[PDB]
């Protein structure tokens, strides 16, 4: 009904043509191309002896060896893999366990268990995003769409088998596909980086150093981070030839820091896109060109895609060389999630089975390609982290002193405010700022926890908070 | 006298200036007062106020995480 993934014929070829190679880092462990399909296989063995086809796999599991042989082990059974940030809260992964309603978890127990003992499915995937409502909202991920992804990728980057991939991002993220998948379609070697390592700038470096990473991708705000810390430097980073952005502008002032501490001769990129469409907008740097750039664009979309922007009337622009418009970026092409798993999202429900998808995203069409100038709904971007406003005002609304909840946003160069607006009930006890942090610890991930509160007596609301007045609903009370 | 800095410093910078349930034991990371983002400005304070060399090759990250922790790293530093 499909052809064979691209992917898992890929990795087949490498464990049989280069069964040595090293196919993944992880700690002090390394997995040849042998180990890892052999390892997959023995999991994809369990799930089809389960009965297991055509069914959601949630991978309850940290960053791992293990992790990644189920991630194929899923397609070599005909299933789909659920990914979860295994950093975040039990209570929100319960969430997505619910919302995925998967035939199978996986977890360190299932992996204990095992230990001790013709391709149908269009999917490969479903990623769980931040919902509006509070449910998560699974994207779901076609063989067809990473295919699209990875060969558009490898051409873009050159990635060969002497390459060294990190993986800083969670499974669950969509910049993994690019690090795990374009790493087995070339038979290069990935440095799955651990969550105890993500956010720390001294074991990324030695790491970097140690694996001699040839090719680095994240969001902004870790390499910014690398850059602070002056523990990345053209020396011990001598084997980056690729480095790639995504998820949130980097700021060219904070660009022009990070430049200096890269080989000269390394290619720097900024890769654009939501889950719904992964990366279908690029730009590759001109370090002479960057100097005279008030934004670093997003560039051009894909070969093989196309786009529109609507404009402030509702009116469809294509996307030409020559156009000069500001409107929401519409993507159309074979990355587009065939649509949301579980919830229905009216704006895209006649978009996606078109292969449209409405980015939310508002861009300006310049000389130099795309410019990413802001977002449109309540939909932002924490440190590059995808978060709903809704999603956090859902879990507000259950605090037992609260009325009603809104939030709104302050956003600076890499720095984001979420600033709590709530009224409370007749009676209750003022709820502050640390007591409402941790209340909101046990159920939502750090950087969804606001920074700010504000006790009104009344939210403005219509015949639904009416968002446009909080900013000033905060200014008059501060 | 470096414990009483760093909370005014917290209360000050990250708080804007209100002390209301932030001690020693406050998990600064956590509770998202202090964006992972900006650690290297805790760094920095630290350094500058406590007089020792804080050299980040070599000290654990870990010890950013809470006011006592970062008490506790300044008398390991002071031998
Ligand atoms: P601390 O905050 O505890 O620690 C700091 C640290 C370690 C850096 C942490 O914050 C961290 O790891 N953050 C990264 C989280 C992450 O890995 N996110 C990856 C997903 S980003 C995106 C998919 S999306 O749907 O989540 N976002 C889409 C959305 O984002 C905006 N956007 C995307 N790309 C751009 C670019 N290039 N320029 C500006 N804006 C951009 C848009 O608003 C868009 O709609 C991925 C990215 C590539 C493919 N999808
Ligand atoms: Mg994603």
């Amino acid at each position: 009904t499909i052809s064979t993934p691209v992917i898992i014929d890929s990795l087949i070829r490498h464990a049989q043509r280069t069964p040595e190679q090293t196919a993944l880092l992880c700690g002090d462990q390394h997995w040849n191309y042998r180990q890892l399909v052999t390892r997959a296989h023995v999991m994809a063995s369990a799930l089809r002896q389960a009965g297991l086809s055509g069914q959601a796999i949630l991978l309850n599991l940290p960053k791992s060896l293990d992790a990644v042989a189920a991630i194929y082990a899923t397609w070599l059974s005909g299933n789909h893999y659920i990914p979860i940030d295994y950093s975040q809260p039990s209570s929100r992964i319960e969430r997505i366990i619910a919302a995925a309603a998967p035939a199978l978890i996986i977890d360190t127990a299932w992996l204990a268990t095992l230990d001790s003992q013709v391709y149908h499915n269009p999917i490969a995937a479903i990623l769980y995003t931040s919902g509006s409502t509070g449910t998560p909202k699974g994207v779901q991920i076609s063989h067809e769409m990473l295919g699209f992804f990875i060969q558009w990728a490898v051409r873009d980057t050159q990635l060969t088998a002497r390459d060294v991939l990190s993986n800083h991002a969670s499974f669950a993220f969509d910049l993994s596909t690019f690090d795990l998948f374009a790493s087995a379609y070339v038979g290069a070697a990935t440095w799955i980086i651990r969550e105890s390592e993500q956010k720390d700038c001294a074991a990324l470096a030695q790491g970097l150093q140690r694996h001699a990473v040839s090719v680095w991708y994240s969001v902004p705000s870790i390499l910014a981070m690398l850059e602070k810390s002056t523990l990345l430097n053209p020396t011990l980073g001598q084997s980056l030839r690729q480095v790639i952005f995504a998820g949130e502008p980097y700021p060219v002032t904070a660009l022009k820091r990070l430049l200096p501490c890269l080989p000269q001769p390394c290619r720097v990129s900024n890769w654009y896109g939501p889950t719904e469409t992964n990366v279908c907008v690029a730009y590759a740097i001109d370090r002479a060109r960057l100097a005279m750039l008030k934004q670093v664009p997003i560039g051009l979309p894909l070969e093989g895609l196309t786009a529109q922007l609507e404009d402030e009337n509702g009116d469809r622009h294509p996307l030409t060389a020559q156009l000069r418009l500001s409107g929401e970026l519409l993507i159309s092409g074979p990355c587009v999630t065939p649509g949301y798993s579980n919830v229905v999202v009216p704006r895209q429900a006649a978009l996606h089975p078109h292969q449209c998808h409405a980015t939310g995203d508002w861009v300006e069409m310049t000389p130099e390609g795309l410019v990413f100038r802001g977002r449109i709904d309540d939909m932002v971007k924490i440190n590059g982290y995808r978060v709903e406003l809704g999603e956090i005002e859902s879990v507000l609304h259950q605090h037992p002193a609260i009325d009603r909840a809104a939030l709104c946003v302050e956003l600076g160069d890499l720095r984001q405010t979420l600033i709590m607006v709530i009224s409370l009930q007749t009676g209750a006890v003022p709820p502050g700022l640390l007591e409402l942090k941790q209340f909101l610890q046990q159920k939502l991930p750090s950087y969804m926890i606001p920074n700010k509160l504000v006790i009104t007596e009344s939210l403005p609301v219509n015949a639904k908070v009416d968002r446009k007045q909080l900013a000033g609903v905060v200014a008059v009370l501060e | 006298m470096l414990e009483s800095k760093l909370i005014n410093h917290i209360a000050t910078q990250f708080l804007d200036g209100e002390k209301d349930g932030l001690d020693s034991q406050t998990p600064l990371f956590e509770l998202n007062i202090v964006d992972s983002a900006a650690i290297f400005d805790l760094v920095d304070f630290l350094r500058q106020e406590s007089k020792v060399s804080i050299g980040m090759q070599e000290i654990h990250p870990a010890n950013f995480a809470t006011v006592q922790s970062m008490v506790a790293l300044v008398q390991r530093l002071k031998a």
